[PDB]
DNA sequence: CTTGGCTGACGTCAGCCAAG
DNA sequence: CTTGGCTGACGTCAGCCAAG
C-alpha cells in the first residue's frame, strides 16, 4: 500500500504545480488590470483638475 | 492567508471583480459630469 | 568534477527558490499597494463629482 | 518577460515607484482644487 | 559553436490543518 | 486524537539564452 501511497503523492504534486503557476498568472493579470485602472483614474483626475482652470 | 491555491485564486478574482465593478460604475458618470460642469 | 558539477546546481536551486518566493511576495505587495491607490482615487473621484451637485 | 527573477523584481519595483510617484504628485493638489472650486 | 548561470518540471519527504 | 489533502523545501535532470 506504500506504492500507491507514493503514487497519489506524485499525482498530487502535478496538480499543485498547475495551481501554483495558474495562481501566479492570475496575480500578474490582476497587476496589469490594476495598472490600467490606475492610469485611467489618474488621467481623469488630471482632466477634472484642469476643468477648474 | 489560506494555503490552498483555489482559495487564493478565488480571493483575487472576487476582489478583482468587485474593484472592477466599482471602477466601471464610477467611470459611467463623466459625461454628465462635464455636461453639468459647463452650465 | 561531476560531483562539484552537481554541488553548484544544488546551491543554485536554493537561491532560485529564494528569489522565487521573494518575487511572489513582491507581486502581492504590489497588488495591495495598487488596491489602496485604486480605492483612494475612486473615493476622490466620487468627492469631486459630488462637488458639482 | 525576462527569465531571471532579479529582472522581474526590478521591473515591478521600478514600475511601482513610477506609478507611486505620479499618484503622489496627483494627490498633492486637491486642497487648492477645493479652494479654487468654491470661489 | 560551446560553458555556465539560471530556471522550469519531476519526484520524495516532512508537515499542516481541517475532515473524518 | 488520527488519515488524508495539500503544500512548502530539497535534490536531480533537461534545457534556455546570453556570456565567454
Ligand atoms: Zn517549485
Amino acid at each position: 500500500k506504500r506504492e500507491v501511497r507514493l503514487m497519489k503523492n506524485r499525482e498530487a504534486a502535478r496538480e499543485s504545480r498547475r495551481k501554483k503557476k495558474e495562481y501566479v498568472k492570475c496575480l500578474e493579470n490582476r497587476v496589469a488590470v490594476l495598472e490600467n485602472q490606475n492610469k485611467t483614474l489618474i488621467e481623469e483626475l488630471k482632466a477634472l483638475k484642469d476643468l477648474y482652470s | 492567508n489560506p494555503r490552498k491555491f483555489s482559495e487564493k485564486i478565488a480571493l483575487q478574482k472576487q476582489r478583482q471583480a468587485e474593484e472592477t465593478a466599482a471602477f466601471e460604475e464610477v467611470m459611467m458618470d463623466i459625461g454628465s459630469t462635464r455636461l453639468q460642469a459647463q452650465k
